[PDB]
């Protein structure tokens, strides 16, 4: 078989608003299965013409009891919005979904193929059963509460058509998960990540910024994808090894192809004139994350993996499996080392020293250690830790010391109540030298008892003052080398 | 949960 | 003539010891009792990076002559700068130290110092100032390299050569050492950071920069190479004498303090020339609060002066961050014009674009720009994206989540991100979006003498007081102190 | 006055 538009939504949607799904149901439901949404879209990109002897994707799309009114949306938003010969097939995987029929009703549909999991399989593994279906040259994911915009795919198809070796997103439009509002999203942004390896959106350094003002709707280069949404060649896709097939349900996913594609001699890139909409929520519907995770860092992180260990400890602990292919994989494909991949693609993740002690910010609760923008002969404090760390970032070197770039704490006077200050730092200063205590979670001024003191921050600043219970001398580095 | 852009 | 060590400190600095139990802050605003109970030669930490320590310095270098000029200036705090210079430099390098007594109350303070090895004092018979005293020092000057340095410095060791070595290679090369501090209470020698460059915000008060990770990194290589500043702190340089003279020397028609650093900063990079920090070249320099020796006045005035002749039509920006210096008369700027158009200067812009880019520039169209304050508290991002609310936060200057802009599309900018009205209902949130110029949701006006914002076509107002219960909000305008803001830049 | 650095 049926036509989209014949599509009976109201008899298919049929059968607390926020439970079943960690968004509003009730919200969702109300909305026309081909609703009208904004035009998110930089003028420039308005004002374009494009190919067509492009190549048709074959659109993946993988669920696990997704709400019917999103799930309907998301599919005809792809019909409708994408010029049909470009649409070689919507390839619906069922990812054991308690109701069959959410996905085999669906399957009436023009181009809708429904893929059935007999058992729970997850995102990743289902994923890869679908591309396996895939007919067309081109592979697109997505996710199944999405809402494509505007001349969304052929921008997208454009790259990869050009470059196979190019791995492409859309600007990934926010749906608000309560009123179910399309709010445009912000263009300045890459992919990105911290030493925890959680997924969070970096703006583009001022510099980047300014060297794109002559055009603004460029590809941008991103170290890392967000992973629902992407534009894949289908042989490129299955040549650098799909997906890691023993990962499971939970995230991960992202992270692991990333590395991968940049890595193996591919590119990641968002292309602003792709938008697409999406239902952000703040909880699912907690180890595999770890364990993914674990197996992600095992083959791609190389020794930089530790890192990942000294901010998640308790990931030491968790089993995470066979990497053996993987491995065999990395090395049959002739991949770079992870350094390189810092280096060249990721050069503004804050990289520690291979000395260092401990690293990155100085957290007493939700207080951070802060430089207060002082300089030397500065005074230093405690203010809110924001994890931007820019004067909240720090480093406990192997030399003993407490460095904020080549900035160091020290111990100006002993006496007990004493301000310290901000020097810089000589390897031969003993004023200057620390020691983690009481299972690091305090500072100890060496060769002394006294200790890193915060009560006096709102009095002049941090100070030193003598070893004890207080709760002023709890300080824990997010990063330890331990 | 990916936060939101 | 007498050898450094044999000079008489004693005394020397004992006829003007502070007394009885009086103020040890009064004549200097320093601890005068702790510079005099110091050593005029006293040991000091070596605060160099490990490589210049590691270092064979070439002394086939041009000597210098070293300007110093002083105003009232405490016994002790001359002598050590003197000294030191003296005892931390190769002599050979050393053609002179010329002294410049600026009119000070009492002539034997540098009258009795000329009895040292290479040590020449002029004094002036009438109060002449910083700038002007300095080029009398160097128009005296035999050496084919000046030295500036102030009369209450420390010269760390081989201080010299790094210095020389730049501007023996390339005569257009103005440089400095990394400026260590001296505690002004109890004169403790501090190492400063050597991840600064010199700078400066649209109301041309100068700061220190970070240096950007980007450029930090790829130094990495090389961390006591070279930095290039956009502008130089002043007080300690390092400049060939013939180039000095060509490039103008300094703007004769300054006043006392300024604002010549500002002057001198632009000039030399403008016109072919550039600056430097020098790593390895460290000086230890009493840093105070306040000066001892009108002030706003006269800041302005030769601030005027470097602003009117060098900027162009960026002046505006600095009388937008600073409006009642408009008001403030600087004087006749003829021959500095005419000095600019001689040596063939490149354009402001110019400046900006190669010289100091990270210098955030508004919009030629923009209505207003920069920080949106309300009291010490600011507008703010939160690091907040689209979709997201807003707040408050205090204010840092840092300008990156409180930089915003008042567009010519009435639009209240942040990014490509638009503070928008999402919900007309007062007590209601507002949300950051991406910028649209059809959308009439994002539009807003400067009301009450640019002390508010109104949100276009409405009685609301942008408000703070929900700011601990949500973020910024969209209030029924009205006298409360929660709707004032006010942007650092007009225009 | 001068800024510290
Ligand atoms: O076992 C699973 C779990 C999730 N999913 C689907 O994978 C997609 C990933 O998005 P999700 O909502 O899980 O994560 P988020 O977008 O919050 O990062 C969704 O369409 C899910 O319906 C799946 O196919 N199998
Ligand atoms: O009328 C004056 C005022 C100051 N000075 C001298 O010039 C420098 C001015 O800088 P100052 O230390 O007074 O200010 P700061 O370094 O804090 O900017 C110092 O060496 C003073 O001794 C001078 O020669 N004539
Ligand atoms: C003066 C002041 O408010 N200082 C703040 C710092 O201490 C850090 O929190 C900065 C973030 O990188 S922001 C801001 O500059
Ligand atoms: C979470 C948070 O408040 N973050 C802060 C921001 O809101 C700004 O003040 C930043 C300065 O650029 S710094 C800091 O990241
Ligand atoms: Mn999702
Ligand atoms: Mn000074």
């Amino acid at each position: 078989k049926v036509r989209w538009p014949d599509f009976n939504q109201e008899a298919y949607v049929g059968g607390d608003p926020y439970a079943r799904n960690k968004f509003n149901q009730v919200e969702s439901d109300k909305l026309r299965m081909d609703r009208a949404i904004p035009d998110t879209r930089h003028d420039q990109c308005q004002r374009k013409q494009w190919r067509v002897d492009l190549p048709a994707t074959s659109v993946v799309i993988t669920f696990h009891n997704e709400a019917r009114s999103a799930l309907l949306r998301t599919v005809v938003s792809v019909l409708k919005k994408s010029p049909p010969h470009l649409i070689k097939e919507i390839i619906l995987v069922d990812d054991y979904s308690n109701d069959p029929e959410d996905g085999a009703l669906l399957g009436k549909i023009e181009k809708v193929r429904v893929l059935r999991n007999d058992r729970r399989e997850g995102l990743m593994r289902s994923r890869v059963r679908g591309a396996d279906a895939a007919q067309a040259k081109v592979l697109t994911f997505l996710d199944s509460h999405c809402e494509c915009n505007e001349h969304w795919l052929e921008p997208l198809l454009e790259r990869v058509a050009e470059d196979r070796t190019r791995v492409v997103s859309p600007i990934i439009d926010v749906i608000n998960m309560d009123n179910f509002q399309y709010v445009g999203a912000s263009a300045d942004l890459k992919g990105g990540f911290d030493w925890n390896l959680v997924f969070k959106w970096d703006y583009m350094t001022p510099e980047q910024r300014r060297s794109r003002q002559g055009n603004p709707v460029a590809p941008i280069k991103t170290p890392m994808i967000a992973g629902g949404l992407f534009v894949m060649d289908k042989f490129y896709f299955e040549e650098l090894g799909k997906y890691d097939m023993m990962m499971d349900v939970w995230g991960g996913e992202n992270l692991e192809i990333s590395f991968r594609v940049w890595q193996c001699g591919g590119s990641l890139e968002i292309i602003p004139c792709s938008r697409v909409g999406h239902v952000f929520r703040k909880q699912h519907p907690g180890t595999v994350f770890a364990r993914n995770t674990r197996r992600a860092a095992e083959v791609w992180m190389d020794e930089y993996k530790n890192f990942y260990y000294a901010a998640v400890p308790s990931a030491r602990n968790v089993p995470y499996g066979n990497i053996q292919s993987r491995l065999e994989l990395r090395k049959k494909l002739s991949c770079k080392p992870f350094k390189w991949y810092l280096e060249n693609v990721y050069p503004e993740l804050r990289v520690p020293d291979h000395q260092d002690i401990a690293f990155g910010a100085l957290q007493q609760g939700t207080n951070c250690l802060d430089t207060l923008g002082h300089f030397a002969d500065g005074v230093v404090g405690v203010y809110e830790c924001h994890n931007a760390g820019g004067n909240q970032e720090w480093a406990l070197t192997k030399e003993k010391s407490v460095k904020h770039m080549d900035l160091c704490l020290t111990v100006v006077d002993r006496a007990p109540g004493s301000l310290i200050k901000l020097q810089g730092c000589r390897e031969d200063d003993s004023r200057q030298k620390w020691e983690q205590i009481e299972g690091n979670s305090k500072l100890r001024h060496v060769g002394s008892n006294l200790c890193l003191d915060s009560r006096t921050a709102k009095s002049g600043g941090l100070s030193v003052e003598v070893c004890g219970p207080a709760l002023s001398q709890q300080w824990k580095f997010t990063l330890n080398l331990q | 949960s990916t936060c939101p852009a």
